[PDB]
């Protein structure tokens, strides 16, 4: 029993993905399937549902007319077609089967997939310094899209570390803090992937 | 409707969960267990059966609307997120509860308060950003205060939490104060005023500009 999702990307508002959730383990065609999405930050919330034989589908309000659910049971793939993007629209959309002893549960999950919806460019952050008991950081601001990772002295500094959570600022730009305490040297080693930035900052 | 919506108890205590559903159909209900960055995973279904997999110390059961999850005996793997669930036949879609938290219980931990003016740095690229830091603090309710010359800051704040610390099970908090540059550079008095529990009065740090 497994379920593999793709298709999950980073897109402006009014472009399209299609997303994908692979199945093998039981046979696809003998149960419904469904999506849920989950915000950042959210509960888990229920999107649509095929039936078993892939006719009738059903959506969840703020869905219907822009996001078609589908399947192919011959190649045991079931699909969310997602046109008309928003920015509200970004979470992590699971993919999962009806339950076989009762199908009005959901036993089995796909490991999900991302879909973040913006009207903001992949950009690299700034890395600005926060200065018995002290306390320093760096304040890793304006990137986008997430994510970004954290360390100090290459790694060689862990006790007393707090990397928050990224929080998403009016600008349509992620903003992060790390900190640590102390009671020599500081440097935070910030990496962001999607735009090839690779800072060390030294406090 | 799920509550509480946080449960402090410690290893070995009893979680009791509650769940209020649409109907009491007890076929219609389920259970789900979530920890950060995973998918959900399956651990009652029809409101007392046991899914594949789910340990002896889960249990379930449903009075009128009102569900009831039981933890027996909470183990360490167990501090998670949990979620009720249902969906009947039609229509066909699915509610969920919008989740309770079993959380570490911990003894009270007043936060200690840091303060950071904006940076050389930032300021001469056009922006100014004030943090707060609440480090250590137990338990998790806190509110920070912005303030700037007296005048009370509302809606130019934001703020993170990290999860429960492994070693002590404490939080801390981050709240950035959002100012242009232009604003930041005509007021004086910055201060994050900090409520907690462990905190008799309010504590504020502040600096001047
Ligand atoms: O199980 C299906 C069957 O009861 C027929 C005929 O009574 O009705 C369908 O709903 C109109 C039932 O399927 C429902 O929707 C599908 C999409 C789900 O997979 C099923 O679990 C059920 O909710």
């Amino acid at each position: 029993i497994n379920l593999v999702e793709s298709g999950g990307g980073v897109v402006q508002p009014g472009r399209s993905l299609r997303l994908s959730c692979a199945a093998s383990g039981f046979t696809f065609s003998r149960y419904g399937m469904h999506w849920v999405r989950q915000a950042p930050g959210k509960g888990l919330e229920w999107v649509a549902v095929v039936s078993s034989d892939g006719r009738t589908t059903y959506y969840a309000d703020s869905v219907k007319g822009r996001f078609t659910i589908s399947r192919d049971n011959s190649k045991n793939t079931l699909y969310l077609q997602m046109n008309s993007l928003r920015a509200e629209d970004t979470a992590v959309f699971y993919c999962a089967k009806e339950g076989g002893d009762n199908k009005f549960s959901f036993d089995y999950w796909g490991q999900g997939t991302l879909v973040t919806v913006s009207s903001a460019s992949t950009k690299g952050p700034s890395v600005f310094p926060l200065a018995s008991t002290a306390a320093l950081g760096c304040l890793v601001k304006d990137y986008f899209p997430e994510p970004v990772t954290v360390s100090w002295n290459s790694g060689a500094l862990t006790s007393g570390v707090h990397t928050f959570p990224a929080v998403l600022q009016s600008s349509g730009l992620y903003s992060l803090s790390s900190v640590v305490t102390v009671p020599q040297t500081y440097t935070c080693n910030v990496d962001h992937k999607p735009s090839n930035t690779k800072v060390d900052k030294t406090v | 409707t799920q509550s509480p919506a946080t449960l402090s108890l410690s290893p070995g205590e009893r979680a009791t969960l509650s769940c209020r559903a649409s109907q009491s159909v007890t076929n219609y209900l389920a259970w789900y267990q979530q920890k950060p960055g995973q998918a959900p995973r399956l651990l009652i279904y029809g409101a007392s059966n046991r899914a594949t997999g789910i340990p002896a110390r889960f249990s379930g059961s449903g009075s009128g609307t009102d569900f009831t999850l039981t933890i027996s005996s909470l183990e360490p793997e167990d501090f998670a997120v949990y979620y009720c669930q249902q969906r009947d036949n039609w229509p066909p879609d699915a509610t969920f509860g919008q989740g309770t938290k079993v959380e570490i219980k911990r003894t009270v931990a007043a936060p200690s308060v840091f303060i950071f003016p904006p940076s050389d740095e930032q300021l001469k690229s056009g922006t100014a950003s004030v943090v707060c830091l609440l480090n250590n603090f137990y338990p998790r309710e806190a509110k920070v205060q912005w303030k700037v010359d007296n005048a009370l800051q509302s809606g130019n704040s934001q703020e993170s939490v990290t999860e429960q610390d492994s070693k002590d099970s404490t939080y801390s908090l981050s709240s950035t104060l959002t100012l242009s540059k232009a604003d930041y550079e005509k007021h004086k008095v910055y201060a994050c005023e900090v409520t907690h529990q462990g905190l008799r009065s309010p504590v504020t740090k502040s600096f001047n500009r």
